[PDB]
Parts: structure tokens; C-alpha cells; sequence
């Protein structure tokens, strides 16, 4: 999916220096997953690393899109500056990448309170999807801008 | 050993039973029996620590095991955690006749 | 929409998918009261047969132990047949299975099950219910079973319940032994003594431990077991009178050929029997359950009394935890979506692009002949959620150009969905193409591989390619709705 | 209040030994229970048609046991302790006629009325195997009074065996005769629930509520439970007097 | 203990559980102080005392 | 301590067959232990009547 993610980035952005950004990105957007599931009592078993995989989809995206908008409006305007342009498309999603870590998890929380066997088996899923909506966000509100 | 099912279950079974009833957070207790062997398995409510299910367990049954039959109170009682799920199994085969 | 409920209606719901462990368990029952020797035999039938298939390397064996009700019963015994490595072997271990079914169709000596080890320990794969009918009137082990069969008549009628079950059994052969208490007090013998005769000779008797190799270890006492064979065992055995005289055992005592419960089960503090089953391919899970217990209360005697185990104890006491928690998270994405965009009536936009991703997985999934599992719901969580990223960015740049730049209401919902188009294309195949691999793998996992797989690539295929023409009509909708109450 | 008990039971069990062996054999019980009453339940018949012997015997075997599961409670106890016991009433001019001491009828009870160990017939190991492992079963617990009373004493060398039918006479009664339970004026057995410690009054006064009216339904014809006194009623009702005053 | 107290010899069956046998004497026998003369012991050279 | 002292008590349960009997009579008893000594009191009699 990293390299996927690296083809998409160089042929529709038509830049190779921007391969750069996800690869430092997404493994700290997954590295900082695994330090929240030790801290809480979560462990590697199956049903998380089916969750990893499925986490690897919200973390590609958020820097997708953070990267990409940056683009766009660094080639809306001749005159704006990388540094400037980071900063415009940072305001413009800034707002919505907080409200969609919120909406996110709570989407995941219910599924958490689902009780019986099953229940126990989706929240070890939902949980870790929780966790990664979280750490990706604040990683592409903080670090992919900067890299960027 | 040496006795049927129905004296153990008589006899052994339901003295055990009988105590650890009413041990907190416990949903429901299910034993059976078998000659010479009685199995008890008590089921607690999810989220209760196993360390304490079995502390507790292990004290009522301590109170009733004169109320059991010798035989049985000779050979005692075991009181384990079964929340444990097998990991590997080895098998340790003589490939020749020797043992 | 309507589609969407007909398909999740056809589609059928299991739990998981069942999987390939590479052991094929196999669980071989003679008749009741088999002797071990005759169980022996049998798995040695049964294991040269297996070395003949490629597949099944080797193969353990632990004969004397029955599987299903732990327990040593000489009668039973299970084969494990090991396979070769799912890269090493072309055929399924499904298709092993049906070999193995059918070399041991025929009748026989031994009836013989075989299935694959269970994808989740700990769970099982039906949706079956676990009841216990304990007896509050005292009534014996023979007279619950009669009582239960009768259950389970009424019960095979009864269009929800299937493949309806007992575990009690009282068909193993049994030797009662009758005591004339007459005799033996005239004899002058003491009950405890001559049992502890009989224990020493028929049985085994303990009577100390001894020490070796550093551990202590215990004595037994048995007799040799051409003695203990026969019927007549009993008239060699002798016990001393308090008068010092030779009485037979066999004077007094007399073993009578009888039928009875190898295992008794206790549950609740009350003696019970298992009633096991599965609910109707149609009928819900929840369904079977009040079925059997109607069953239960108008066949079985007011003596009799129904308890649940397992999962169906959990859905008889289940406090609607879930749903309360669902339609608050619900309430919560309306109103965090609400103070994003400003707007009561906006954020229902982003939640009618859901279910286009919810489509695309139970469309593909039904023409895959997929169910729908855990694995599938899970799928749904992160499709969802990527469903609703994709709709809140292209509702918020909307309301930009709307407000911001000016634009119609027409003209923005077209912006936005031009701006936006680049990053859904751009994860969306990225993601796709990543997940791929899952429909094409094979190996450990792979049915469970599948079946993630299956949603994943069509809630994410249905999400690029519909969602995005449509979330702008509802943007536009809301937007005009919006202006109309301003007027 | 878990760690108390686990501590108090640790201490215990090696005073256990020491103790008489008739207290040990009845058992010794740590429960974390205040001891302070939580609620008495009157479980009485109204039609009369159970005798107060078979209405606690009721509420031993089929209530007493369901409430002690329910979470908060530490104990449950009915009052009355009239449990089934085969009571057999020596007479002791009889007994000094026959020459029987009562010694020579508790050792003839316990030997005679016992479930003992028999093995297995066919079982291994033996040279000439054979097709079947069949176990033997035994009855030495005798069920009714009528078997408890043709236990033999002693043969009295005509053949005659002495017995507990002509020494005493057996029924089955109850274990105490001590105390009794009233609701208002009519007789019931009264069940006092005492809450374990660290546990909420009103939470678990509302589950022995839920459980007992499930129990209910299945009750004989003609038991009511009422619970007279319950604790939390007072509690919840200072709630409500509050919430008004809120509005108010 | 077995005939002005009660002894518990055993357990007997009854209703899926077991129930306790109580051997105590009659009550006319144990209601007074002098109940003690009633009740006869055997010795060891099997004369009631 | 208190709950490295459960954990011990439990294990032991678990191994009730291995111990010979007349261990088990007597009975195996696991208390938490603390070696510190903080202090040593010694009464005397000055008068050494007694
Ligand atoms: C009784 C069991 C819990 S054990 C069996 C299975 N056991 C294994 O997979 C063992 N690892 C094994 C035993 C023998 C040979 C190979 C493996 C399991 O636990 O799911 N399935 C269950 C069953 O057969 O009911």
C-alpha cells in the first residue's frame, strides 16, 4: 500500500520529492497506533492485525488529501509560496479534520458497547480504528503540513 | 474412584456445588460427572479478574471438603483457572518399540 | 436504499467464515461400552487408511478420550489427522474431509465424525442455544431422558428450531449391584467392609503413597483382570465374618445387568440435561431461543425449569446496550457535524453518503456468495467512516464556495466535487489495489482474508465511483431547502 | 472489601484443622456480610395448602439459591431452618427393653445408609480381553422412612432382626424446630437478605425485586412474596421528595 | 448427643439434593431433669449402666 | 503484595495432586512475609521473681 500510495502520489502529482512526505508520514501515523495499544490493554492478535490493515486506509488517506490540497493550491497560484500555500489549505481543512477525527470515533465507540461474544470481537476492530482516526489526525494536522 | 456417576455427582458434586454458590460475580455454575472423575466448571461474569474467581472458589470449597468423602478428600481437590487456551501441542513419540 | 435492505435480506448472516486450520479432527465413538481394546483397533483402521492420502502427513491419536463431552470413556477416542502445508497440498481440507467421509461411509464398526478445527476457539460458528432442563422433582437420570426426548418431538416440529440435540445419554451398560442387607447382617458383615472388598478386588483401592525417584507416588490394589471380566467376579471374592468365617461375596450380593447415564450432568445446583440446536437457515438466532423455551415449558413437566448457557445465556440477558449506544453516537456525528458546517440541516448531507458505501459491499459480497460475518461488519466500520471523510470535505469546500467566493448553489456543488475528485480517486485506488491481494489470497487466514476483502473492495469501489455524483445533489437540495426558508 | 475476606479466609483455614470435627463437617463459613438487614421477603400461603415445613423447603431449594447469585447480595438466610432431615425419634424405653444403646444406632445408620466405591468390570489390564467395559452401580442411601426404618440393629439368633421400626420411630421432619417466621398474623418464612460490603442498597433491593418477581411466575398455586421491610424505600423515597422540591 | 441433642449420622437423598438424618429421642423422654436415669449405656462387659 | 500472595495461593490450588497427603491434612498456608525488622522489644522481670 506504501508503494501504491507512492505511485498515486508521483503520477498524479507529477512530483517525486512529494513521494517523500507519506513515507515519513505513515509510518509515525502507525508507529504512534502501536504505542496507544500498549498502553491500553490491547495486544497483537489476529483480530487487530486485521484491524491494521483496515487502519492502513485511514492513514493513507489523511495524508492524501493533506498533501494534495496543498498541490492544488500551490498550483492555483503562480505567485503563493510552498510555505504560504501549506498554510491556506491547512486553514481550509483544518476545521473538518478535527470534526472528522470526532465523527469517526463515534462511529467506532457504540460498537465498543456492544455486548456478547461478538461484541468483544468487534470492539478488538473498531478500538484500534478509533485510535488510528486519532493519531493519523493529529499527524496530518501537525507533521505532513511541515514535511509538505 | 470407584464410584459411578451418580454417587459422584450425589456424593461429590453437590457438596462443591452447593458452596460455591453465590460466589460473586458468578452467572452460572455447570458440573458433570463421570466415573471415578467430577468436573465443575464455573462460569463469572465477563470482566471478573480470574485471580480472584479462583481465590474465592478455592476458599468456599475449603470449607466443604470434609463434608466429602474421604476417598475424594485423600486425593483433594483442584481448583484452576481454565480461561487458558493451548498454545502448541508436543508430542513426545518412541518412533521404536523400546518404551 | 430499498435494495440495500432486500440484499442484506438474501444475503445469509453467519457468524465466521470456516476456515482452514490444516488439522482435520476426527472423533471416533463405538458402541457404548466399547472396550478400549476394540477403540484401539478401530483408530488403527482408520489411521493406516488416512497414510494412504497424500495430504494427511501424520496423525495424532488419543484413544480413550472423547472430545465432545471431555471425559475417558473407553468407547470413544479422536483421531487428529495432521495435513501438509496449504503451499505443499492442492486440495482443501474440505475436500480431504469428503475422502475421508467417504471411505467411511459404509457402515461399520465405529461411527465417525469429521470436521475442521474451529476458526475461534472458544465459539462456536452456529448460533445455537445451550438450555439446561434441570429437575426440581427429584425424578431419575432414565426418567429426565424420557421426559427430554419427548421435549425433543415437540421441538423437531417447530419450524425455528433445527437440528435440535441431547447430550444425555443413558444407553451405556451397567451392573447394578443388589444388596440383600439381611443377609449380610446375618453374615455379621459391616457394609463399609465388604464395599471396601469390592474396591480392592473390581476396582482399585489407594491405600498409600510411596516414595519414588523423589516423588511420592501412590500404591493401588486390583486383582488380576482375568478375574474381573466376568459377570461372576463377584464369587471369588471373599470377606471375613466378626465370627471369623469365609462369606462369598456373591451370597449376598448380586450384579444385574442394567442401562444407565455414563455421565451425569448437574447444572444450577440442579440435576439437568443439555439441549443443544441450531436456529432455522431463515430463522434469527434470538428467534430459536424463545422457540425452544416455549418447547420447553409446555412439553417438559412445571417440575422442570429451562437455564441458559453460553451465548444464549448472554441474549436472554441482554440489556439493549448497543442499541442505546448506537443512536447516541448517531446523535453525536449529527450534532459535531452541525457546528462544523453551521447548519441543523447540513450534516444530514454526509449521512445519506453512506449507504452508498454500505451498497457496494452487500452487492458485491451476495454475488461472491459471501455471508455476512464479523468480518464484513468490521469491513463496513472503516467504510463508513471513509464514506463520511470523503462527503464532510466535499460539503465544507461547498459551503465555501457558496459562502466565501459567492458562487451559485448550482455552480459550487460542481466546484466542490472537482476540487474533491483528485484526493477520492487518489486514495481510493491506492487503498483498493492495497486490499486486492486479500480476494486472491490463499494460505492461513484465507477464508477470513475473503471475506474482509469482498466489502472492503466493493464499499470502496461503490464510494468513488457513486458516491461522489451524489452527494452534491444532496448539497444542493439542502442548500436550496436552506434559501426557501430564508424567503 | 474482596481483600478482607481473602485475608480472613487465608487466617482461618489453618484454625480449620484445629477445630472440633463435628463443626468442620458442618463447615465453617467467611461471607463479607454486614449483618445488618437489608430486606426480609414473606414467602406464605395463602390457600393453606402447603404446610410451613414444605414452604421453606420451597424457598431453600428454588428461591434461596437464585437470590444468593444476584450481585450484592452476601447472604440470604430464611429464619425458620426447617429444612427436609429424616428424623429418627428414639424412644428409650424401647431402646432399654431391646437392649440397644442409641451409640449402636448411629454406627448402624452410617454403616447401612452410605454410597460407596465400586469398580468397573472389564477394564484393563487383562490377557482375554472381552467386548465390553460395564460399571457397576450401587444404592446404599435409603430414600424413604420406611427403608430407614428396617435398618438392622441386630440379629437377635432366631433369625429375628432387631431393627429401628421396633427401637424408634422415623419421619421426615425438619433439621431445627427452634424458631418460626410470622407475616402479620399468618404464618411465612421469612428470608433476610444481608448486603455484602461495598455493594449499593438500592441497586441490589431492585435486583432481588426483578429476580423475585421472575421467581413468581413459577411459583405453586398459593405463594405470594411481599417484602415487608425494605431498607431502600426510605432512600428512594427522600429521592423523590427531593427531585419534587427541585421543580418546586 | 443422640438422645436429648440431636446427631447428624448422614446425608440422605431426597429432591435432587441431600438432606441431613437427625437422630434425637422423643420429647417426653428429654423434658424433664431426671431425663438423664431413662437413658442406658452399654459397657464394655456389655452390662447397660 | 497482596496480589503477588493470590496468585501463589491459586498456583498451589492448581497443584493439589503433586503434594503427598499428609501435607495436605495438615494443610499448606501462604501469607505475605515481611523480613524488616523494625524493632526488638524485650521484657524483663527486675525483680526475677518471675
Ligand atoms: C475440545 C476442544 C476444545 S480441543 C479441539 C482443538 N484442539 C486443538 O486444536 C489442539 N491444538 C490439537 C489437539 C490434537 C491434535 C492437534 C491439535 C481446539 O482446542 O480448538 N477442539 C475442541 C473440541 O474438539 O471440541
Amino acid at each position: 500500500a506504501l508503494a501504491l500510495v507512492l505511485v498515486v502520489m508521483y503520477l498524479f502529482l507529477k512530483n517525486f520529492k512529494s513521494t517523500i512526505i507519506p513515507m515519513i508520514a505513515v509510518p509515525v501515523s502507525l508507529l504512534g497506533t502501536f504505542a496507544v495499544l500498549y498502553v491500553l490493554g490491547f495486544s497483537i492478535n489476529l483480530l487487530t492485525l486485521f484491524a491494521l490493515v483496515l487502519a492502513i486506509g485511514i492513514v493513507v488517506d489523511d495524508a492524501i488529501i493533506v498533501v494534495e490540497n496543498i498541490d492544488r493550491i500551490l498550483h492555483e497560484d503562480s505567485n503563493i509560496s510552498v510555505k504560504d500555500a501549506a498554510i491556506k489549505a491547512m486553514n481550509e481543512v483544518s476545521s473538518p479534520v478535527i470534526s472528522i477525527v470526532l465523527v469517526l470515533c463515534a462511529v467506532f465507540i457504540p460498537v465498543s458497547f456492544i455486548s456478547g461474544f461478538v461484541g468483544e470481537i468487534q470492539r478488538q476492530f473498531a478500538l484500534t480504528l478509533a485510535i488510528s482516526v486519532a493519531i493519523s489526525g493529529f499527524v496530518a494536522l501537525t507533521l505532513t503540513p511541515s514535511l509538505s | 474412584t470407584g464410584a459411578d456417576a451418580q454417587t459422584i455427582a450425589s456424593t461429590v458434586a453437590t457438596p462443591i456445588e452447593d458452596a460455591i454458590n453465590g460466589v460473586d460475580n458468578m452467572i452460572y455454575m455447570d458440573s458433570t460427572s463421570s466415573p471415578g472423575q467430577m468436573k465443575l466448571t464455573v462460569y463469572f461474569n465477563i470482566g471478573t479478574d480470574p485471580d480472584q474467581a479462583a481465590i474465592d472458589v478455592n476458599n468456599r470449597i475449603s470449607a466443604a471438603t470434609a463434608k466429602l468423602p474421604e476417598a475424594v478428600k485423600k486425593l483433594g481437590v483442584t481448583v484452576r483457572k481454565s480461561s487458558s487456551t493451548i498454545l502448541e501441542v508436543v508430542s513426545v513419540y518412541s518412533e521404536d518399540s523400546s518404551m | 436504499i430499498g435494495f440495500i435492505a432486500y440484499l442484506f435480506k438474501i444475503v445469509p448472516s453467519s457468524l465466521v467464515p470456516s476456515e482452514d486450520q490444516g488439522v482435520i479432527m476426527s472423533i471416533i465413538n463405538l458402541p457404548s461400552g466399547s472396550s478400549i481394546h476394540r477403540t484401539i483397533e478401530e483408530v488403527d483402521t482408520i489411521n493406516k487408511n488416512a497414510t494412504q492420502m497424500k495430504e494427511i502427513s501424520s496423525s495424532v491419536s488419543l484413544i480413550g478420550f472423547d472430545l465432545f463431552t471431555s471425559s475417558l470413556k473407553e468407547n470413544a477416542a479422536a483421531v487428529f489427522f495432521i495435513l501438509k502445508d496449504w503451499s505443499q497440498r492442492e486440495a482443501s481440507s474440505d475436500q480431504i474431509i469428503a475422502q475421508l467421509f467417504g471411505q467411511y461411509a459404509a457402515d461399520r464398526n465405529a461411527l465417525s465424525y469429521f470436521l475442521n478445527l474451529p476458526p475461534i476457539p472458544g465459539l462456536s460458528l452456529t448460533g445455537g442455544f445451550e438450555m439446561y432442563a434441570q429437575n426440581k422433582s427429584g425424578k431419575d437420570y432414565d426418567a429426565i431422558q424420557q421426559d427430554v426426548n419427548k421435549m425433543l418431538e415437540l421441538a423437531r416440529t417447530r419450524k425455528e428450531l433445527a437440528n435440535v440435540r441431547t447430550t444425555l445419554d443413558t444407553s451405556f451398560p451397567q451392573y447394578k449391584l443388589i444388596i440383600d442387607r439381611d443377609k449380610m447382617k446375618y453374615y455379621n458383615l459391616n457394609m463399609q467392609d465388604v464395599f471396601n472388598t469390592i474396591s480392592a478386588t473390581i476396582g482399585t483401592y489407594y491405600v498409600n503413597d510411596f516414595p519414588m525417584l523423589g516423588k511420592n507416588f501412590q500404591v493401588n490394589i486390583r486383582a488380576l483382570g482375568d478375574f474381573r471380566n466376568t459377570q461372576d467376579a463377584l464369587k471369588n471374592i471373599y470377606i471375613r465374618s466378626s465370627d471369623n468365617k469365609m462369606i462369598p461375596l456373591n451370597s449376598f450380593l448380586t450384579l444385574v445387568r442394567s442401562a444407565g447415564p455414563d455421565d451425569v450432568k448437574r447444572f444450577n445446583l440442579f440435576p439437568a440435561a443439555l439441549i443443544q440446536g441450531d436456529p432455522a437457515p431463515g430463522y434469527t438466532s434470538g428467534q430459536a431461543i424463545d422457540a425452544i423455551a416455549e418447547v420447553a415449558k409446555q412439553s417438559l413437566g412445571d417440575e422442570y425449569s429451562i437455564a441458559w448457557s453460553g451465548s444464549a445465556y448472554q441474549e436472554v440477558s441482554s440489556k439493549g446496550a448497543g442499541a442505546y449506544a448506537f443512536v447516541l453516537g448517531m446523535i453525536f456525528v449529527f450534532l459535531i457535524l452541525a457546528a462544523q458546517y453551521e447548519r441543523w440541516l447540513m450534516p444530514l448531507a454526509v449521512i445519506t453518503a453512506v449507504p452508498f458505501a454500505v451498497f457496494g459491499s452487500i452487492l458485491l459480497v451476495a454475488l461472491r456468495g459471501f455471508d455476512n460475518d464479523i468480518y464484513f461488519q468490521t469491513g463496513l466500520l472503516l467504510l463508513i467512516g471513509l464514506s463520511a471523510k470523503n462527503a464532510i470535505l466535499i460539503i465544507e469546500f461547498a459551503m465555501e464556495e457558496r459562502l466565501k467566493k459567492g458562487k451559485s448553489i448550482f455552480e459550487a456543488a460542481i466546484n466542490a466535487a472537482k476540487l474533491r475528485f483528485r484526493p477520492i480517486i487518489m486514495t481510493s485506488l491506492a487503498f483498493t489495489f492495497g486490499v486486492l491481494p486479500m480476494i486472491f489470497a490463499t494460505g492461513a487466514g484465507s477464508a477470513s482474508r475473503h471475506s474482509l476483502g469482498t466489502g472492503l473492495i466493493g464499499g470502496m469501489i461503490a464510494a468513488s465511483t457513486l458516491a461522489i455524483f451524489f452527494v452534491p445533489l444532496f448539497f444542493y437540495l439542502l442548500e436550496n431547502f436552506n434559501e426557501w426558508l430564508d424567503k | 472489601p474482596d481483600q478482607a475476606a481473602i485475608d480472613v479466609n487465608n487466617r482461618i483455614s489453618a484454625a480449620t484443622a484445629k477445630l472440633p470435627e463435628a463443626v468442620k463437617k458442618l463447615g465453617v463459613t467467611v461471607r463479607k456480610s454486614s449483618s445488618t438487614i437489608l430486606e426480609v421477603v414473606s414467602v406464605y400461603s395463602e390457600d393453606s395448602s402447603m404446610n410451613d415445613i414444605d414452604i421453606y423447603n420451597y424457598v431453600s431449594l428454588n428461591i434461596l439459591d437464585e437470590l444468593k447469585r444476584i450481585p450484592g447480595v452476601g447472604d440470604a438466610s430464611a429464619i425458620g431452618n426447617k429444612n427436609y432431615s429424616m428424623r429418627i425419634w428414639l424412644e428409650p424405653d424401647l431402646l432399654n427393653k431391646f437392649g440397644v444403646t442409641a451409640n449402636d444406632v448411629i454406627n448402624a445408620v452410617n454403616d447401612q445408609n452410605a454410597q460407596y466405591a465400586t469398580g468397573k468390570i472389564g477394564e484393563e489390564p487383562v490377557v482375554n480381553k472381552s467386548p465390553q467395559v460395564i460399571s457397576i452401580t450401587m444404592q446404599g442411601r435409603l430414600q424413604t422412612p420406611q427403608e430407614f426404618e428396617n435398618i438392622i440393629l441386630r440379629v437377635n439368633e432366631d433369625k429375628s432382626f432387631l431393627r429401628i421400626k421396633d427401637v424408634a420411630k422415623v419421619e421426615i421432619g425438619a433439621e431445627q424446630y427452634n424458631s418460626t417466621g410470622r407475616l402479620n398474623t399468618s404464618a411465612a418464612v421469612p428470608i433476610i437478605i444481608n448486603l455484602q460490603s461495598g455493594a449499593n442498597a438500592v441497586n441490589t433491593a431492585k435486583l432481588i425485586n426483578e429476580k423475585m418477581q421472575e421467581l413468581s411466575k413459577n411459583f405453586p398455586q398459593g405463594l405470594k412474596y411481599q417484602i415487608p421491610y425494605d431498607t431502600t424505600i426510605f432512600v428512594k423515597a427522600s429521592i423523590k421528595e427531593v427531585i419534587k422540591t427541585f421543580v418546586e
